[PDB]
């Protein structure tokens, strides 16, 4: 029924198809991330261990991994940002100095983080949480007590209890805590956290797949 | 500082607001009648016979 | 865009030898392959098809299982290797290139062509007016007829028209019986209705000069047997 | 002694009638409720097995109640065959179940080459044509207490080994390796949710798996060979209380392989 | 600076009085005499199948046979409607494309996204490869929408709040329009190109003069971001799709709303707006996974396409109005009529 012509055309329609599902297979076994924070939340420190989208692309004991920053875009989140509802985990930054500085920056960043995490197309999604520059945090403790920025907070103004409190404070933001998980670490050993954190996310959405978690 | 922005915005108001308008009833006719002059031209609107339709069933 | 065929030269009877194409300046994958071989004051002949990735071969079945065609693609070459040749194997051999797909446009490019000098149901395309006295600034026509009507049931009436200037490959003027190849003065147009097509060169000038073919494409290849155009 | 054969008697009417009763309103039930990938593919042929396994029960019901079939000797034949052949495909498909979910393991984006859907749907045929076909030796011929006690004895025992003790060690192996790499991999970052219930229900699959059908093949042989030329009456007697029990594994397979899982569960409510 | 702000208020109300005077009658009042559609009941003729992530965007070529869709796995398509068959399937460098469009010549095709640049795509390459044209850069915001003008002329929106029409030759923005106070979602082109139209985030649309790079008119009554805009096949009206999940309509000449396309029981917001050839039908994807087909002389919801089983995305009616082509998050694109 079909002429010599429009076989070859079916010929080359079969080649495409071929060629697609080669490139997914390769894109499925490749974990995406989204890597978010203020703007000097320090990620540029994330991006270096390891005019808009930037892709970085690095492989990490045999996984192969997709960071977009998408800090660039200055346009409204709201229109772009279910682009990346399928990502398996979200990188987000906060410098751990914004305490007791002005754009109040570490309440942007608790509101940044409040309306990612419990966005709609991130409820299942899990935040890999990253405290950067806690040595300046040390020193800076000394002089400027934490209360500057939580006066509900007591605790002596040392490293451990004020960073824990700030980790509670970020980790408490979370209104979904039985369905999503957040990854805490203050900062090869952020790439090697990545690592734990995605293959930890994967190991349990296969379990959830086979009906084991 | 803003002084300008807020130039620009009367301008730009200003300039809309000397164009030309017509009533609502004589555009609303100029689109039904545009609509009804090419009813059946309009395969979704009036679909064909599927002889000559060239999305046809497997 | 380039084609350069080799492996010709003088073979005795019942010999085998290769040729080979070589691709340059093109997506050589992604485009299907024919050899097209003409005698020495002959016309044109389908000899070998391989389709863009080799899933389809054809041969035509006056060398089907003796001739054998085959493309290396990271290579960006093509093949045709001969056997048990014969005397009406005596023929320059053009390697043409064709890419299928909604629009497209087959047969447009072809090669240079190697001479093979050996020692010693198809659809009947006719060019009964062989030759043809021309003038510059008139207009001709070329007509054709096929045994087999080539319009398809899809609108697509299969007929493809190629100009062998004197001492050249031949070059695509118009594919599908209508559409003008690219590279192609304005002047040309094809046209045909009932199995039966025509040529016209309006206000012909100079490098119209030479053997026009009509080929069908409808099902496996045949050629007229030419019409030549003199000043 | 005497006591011994008249409980039997009880046994074989109203424990048998009634266990495998409920057994099969409460596991239609649930099959029918549960009932693309390669897991999936495995669980629904597991949950079809089961299902299919379950209709056999109801005339052998009606039979033990009344203390005699009388449906006739081809539908006994039949009842036999769907019965034994469903029981042993149930028992294949947990075995790939565990191998698929090892293969996820191991290869998490489902690169193998057994996790994809027409390999899957591939095994399960195998799997069916495989039992439908070590299943025909009884066609010849209640399987243990009818034919030759000499062939089917032999039988019997070759069964037990091609379709249950393989397949638990291929079972109990792959599902080691799993609990392996769960306890490995528990906690690679120290304030992540724990894998505590996949290892719980990995062990839990195998312990259920053994405690059900080992105590059934086993006593089987034994009472076919007490038929090979009063020990024989307790051989029965236990015969006939492990029966039922290997059959329970068509009511737990669709709690345990779609309930107790959450997400499972979790889309259950939602459909 | 207080007297340009009270300036800018009095002409907003001198326009909105100017407005109300021609308001005399509504669209609904004179067409109550026409015949109602009968219901619109189409059927998926063809699935295009090869896409492996959420359809974007897809946009018909001229000759109503060829389309090209673009898709978040990092691909435009380029499908024979009529056998399906996938006749170019070009790679996209960043996957983030969230909108393509097909040059009326048929010869090129553009996309963009979060790159903030427009790629053009030759596809009649002598070497028999599709190839990058020219990639467009100086939108510091995604890119929302493209579309063609000629073979060497096109305007984008942008994210950034502007659109930019750009000599393709050169590369570079011939004019770029100003005046958006949101991120500009959706553009559709007048059928003379002497004008296009676009809607914003900050829920207004503006008309625009491509040559003189002028504001011409602005329309609002929408609550929300406006996602689809298309121009009617006259070219005197326009309808806008908002996540507000209405439709509306609105008039060149009259310089205002003519008609509002709402249900209580479509409470999502609108992805796409398409006329039929002739504007009797407008239809529009829905984020509740259909599309909905609108009288839009009548207000009356007269037809339904669910065939999707995620957001419809896109949609786009063929130049001759025989199909209808919807493209959707669940990576389907699907031939209706
Ligand atoms: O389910 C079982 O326990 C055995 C069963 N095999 C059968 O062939 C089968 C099926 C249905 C009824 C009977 C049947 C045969 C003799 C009887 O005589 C009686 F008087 F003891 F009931 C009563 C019932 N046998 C199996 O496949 O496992």
């Amino acid at each position: 029924t079909l002429s010599a012509e429009d076989k070859a055309a079916v010929e080359r329609s079969k080649m495409i198809d071929r060629n697609l599902r080669e490139d997914g297979e390769k894109a499925a076994r490749e974990v995406k991330l989204l890597l978010l924070g203020a703007g000097e939340s320090g990620k540029n420190t994330i991006v270096k261990q390891m005019t808009g989208i930037v892709e970085t692309h690095f492989t990490f004991k045999d996984l192969h991994f997709k960071m977009f920053d998408v800090g660039a875009q200055r346009s409204e989140r709201k229109k772009w940002i279910h682009c990346f509802e399928g990502v398996t985990a979200i990188i987000f930054c906060v410098a751990l100095s914004d305490y007791d500085l002005v754009l109040n920056r570490m309440h942007a960043s608790m509101k940044l983080f409040d309306s990612i995490c419990n966005n709609k197309w991130f409820t299942d999604t899990s935040i890999i949480l990253f405290l950067n520059k806690k040595d300046l945090f040390e020193e800076k403790i000394k002089k400027s007590p934490l209360t500057i920025c939580y006066p509900e907070y007591a605790g002596s103004n040392t490293y451990e209890e004020a960073a824990a409190y700030i980790q509670c404070q970020f980790e408490d933001l979370n209104k979904r805590k039985d369905t999503k998980e957040i990854y805490t670490h203050f900062t090869t050993k952020n790439v090697q956290f990545v690592f734990d954190a995605v293959t930890d996310v994967i190991i349990k959405n296969n379990l959830k797949d086979c009906g084991l978690f | 500082a803003s002084i300008a922005q807020a130039r620009k915005l009367v301008e730009q108001l200003k300039m809309e607001a000397n164009i030309d308008r017509i009533k609502v009833s004589k555009a609303a006719a100029d689109l039904m009648a545009y609509c009804e002059a090419h009813a059946k031209e309009d395969p979704l609107l009036t679909p064909v016979p599927a002889s000559e339709n060239p999305f046809r069933e497997k | 865009v380039q084609l350069v065929e080799s492996g010709g030269g003088l073979v005795q009877p019942g010999g085998s030898r290769k040729l080979s194409c070589s691709a340059s300046g093109f997506a050589f994958s992604s485009f299907g392959m024919h050899w097209v071989r003409q005698a020495p004051e002959k016309g044109l002949e389908w000899v070998a098809y391989i389709s863009s990735g080799s899933g389809t071969i054809y041969y035509a079945d006056t060398v089907k299982g003796r001739f054998t065609i085959s493309r290396d693609d990271p290579k960006n070459t093509l093949f045709l290797q001969m056997t048990s040749l014969r005397s009406e194997d005596t023929a320059m051999y053009y390697c043409v290139r064709s890419i299928y797909y909604y629009g497209s446009s087959p047969f447009d490019f072809w090669g240079q062509g190697t001479t093979l000098t050996v020692s010693s149901s198809d659809i009947v395309m006719t060019q009964a007016t062989s030759s043809v006295p021309v003038t510059p600034g008139e207009s001709v026509s070329i007509s054709c007829r096929s045994s087999k009507s080539l319009l398809h049931s899809n609108g697509n009436t299969y007929l493809y028209w190629f100009l062998q200037r004197p001492g050249q490959s031949p070059q695509l003027l118009i594919y599908r019986m209508s559409n003008l190849a690219s590279g192609v003065p304005d002047r040309f147009s094809g046209s045909g209705s009932g199995t039966a097509f025509t040529l016209t060169i309006s206000r012909l000038e100079a490098e119209d000069v030479g053997v026009y073919y009509c080929m069908q494409h409808l099902e496996y290849l045949t050629f007229g047997a030419g019409t030549k155009l003199e000043l | 002694c005497k006591n011994w054969l008249a409980a039997e008697a009880a046994l074989e009417k109203y424990y048998l009638s009634i266990f495998y009763g409920i057994e099969f309103v409460v596991g239609v039930l649930g099959n029918t409720i549960v009932v693309w990938n390669s897991s999936n593919i495995y669980l629904f042929n597991l949950s079809v097995s089961d299902l299919a396994f379950l209709c056999t029960l109801p005339m052998l019901i009606r039979s033990y109640a009344n203390g005699n079939w009388i449906y006739g000797d081809v539908l006994c034949i039949s009842n036999r065959y769907v019965l034994h052949a469903n029981l042993y495909t149930s028992i294949l498909f947990l075995t790939f179940i565990s191998i698929d979910r090892y293969l996820i393991i191991k290869y998490p984006f489902r690169e193998h080459l057994l996790q994809k859907k027409e390999f899957a749907i591939l095994i399960s045929l195998a799997i069916w044509v495989l039992v439908t076909l070590e299943l025909l030796p009884i066609l010849p011929l209640d399987f243990a207490s009818s034919g030759d006690p000499n062939y089917n004895l032999i039988y019997s025992m070759c069964l037990t080994l091609l379709g249950f003790l393989i397949p638990l060690f291929v079972m109990c192996f792959f599902y080691y390796k799993i609990a392996l790499f769960l306890k490995q991999r528990n906690r690679q970052v120290a304030t992540a949710l724990p894998l505590e219930k996949p290892l719980n229900l990995v062990i839990m699959a195998v312990v259920i798996f053994s405690v059900l059908f080992t105590p059934y093949h086993v006593m089987r042989n034994v009472r076919i060979a007490s038929r090979l030329g009063c020990t024989q009456v307790v051989i029965n007697s236990f015969y006939i209380v492990t029966r039922p029990l290997a059959f329970l594994n068509s009511v737990i397979n669709p709690v345990f392989y779609f309930l107790l899982g959450d997400h499972f569960r979790d889309m259950l409510m939602n459909q | 600076l207080d007297q340009l702000r009270q300036e800018a208020e009095q002409l907003k109300n001198q326009i909105r009085d100017a407005r109300k005077a021609c308001a005399d009658a509504t669209l609904s009042q004179i067409t109550n005499n026409i015949d109602p559609v009968g219901r619109i009941q189409m059927r998926t003729r063809r699935t295009l199948r090869g896409h492996l992530a959420k359809i974007y965007a897809m946009h018909w070529g001229t000759d109503s046979r060829l389309l090209v869709s673009a898709s978040q796995d990092g691909k435009l398509i380029i499908w024979d409607s009529y056998t399906t068959n996938k006749v170019h399937a070009i790679p996209l460098r960043s996957s983030w494309v969230m909108t393509c469009a097909y040059a009326p010549s048929g010869n090129y095709v553009a996309c963009g996204g979060l790159d903030n640049i427009c790629s053009i795509y030759n596809l009649k390459t002598r070497e028999g490869n599709v190839r990058v044209s020219r990639e467009l850069a100086g939108h510091t915001g995604y890119l929302s929408c493209c579309r063609f003008l000629d073979d060497n002329q096109i305007v984008t929106s942008s994210g950034d709040t502007t659109c930019a029409l750009w000599d393709i030759e050169t590369g570079q923005q011939t004019t770029t329009f100003t005046g958006h106070t949101g991120d500009v979602m959706s553009l559709s082109l007048a059928p003379d190109t002497r004008l296009f139209v676009s809607g914003a985030c900050d829920a207004s649309a503006k008309l625009w003069d491509v040559r003189e790079g002028m504001c011409r008119q602005t329309f609002t009554g929408h609550e929300s971001d406006i996602n689809a805009i298309c121009f009617f096949p006259n070219g005197n009206a326009f309808a806008t799709g908002s996540d507000d999940a209405t439709c509306r309509l609105f008039d060149l000449r009259a310089d205002q709303e003519l008609m509002t396309y709402s249900h209580d029981n479509i409470i999502c917001g609108i992805t796409s707006v398409s006329f039929s050839k002739s504007g009797r039908l407008l239809l529009a994807g829905y984020d509740d996974f259909n599309c909905n087909v609108w009288d839009a002389l009548k207000a009356d919801r007269a037809g339904v396409l669910a065939g999707h089983d995620n957001r419809v995305s896109c949609l786009g009616v063929t130049d001759d109005g025989m199909a209808v082509a919807t493209g959707s998050w669940d990576s389907f694109l699907k031939i209706w009529n």
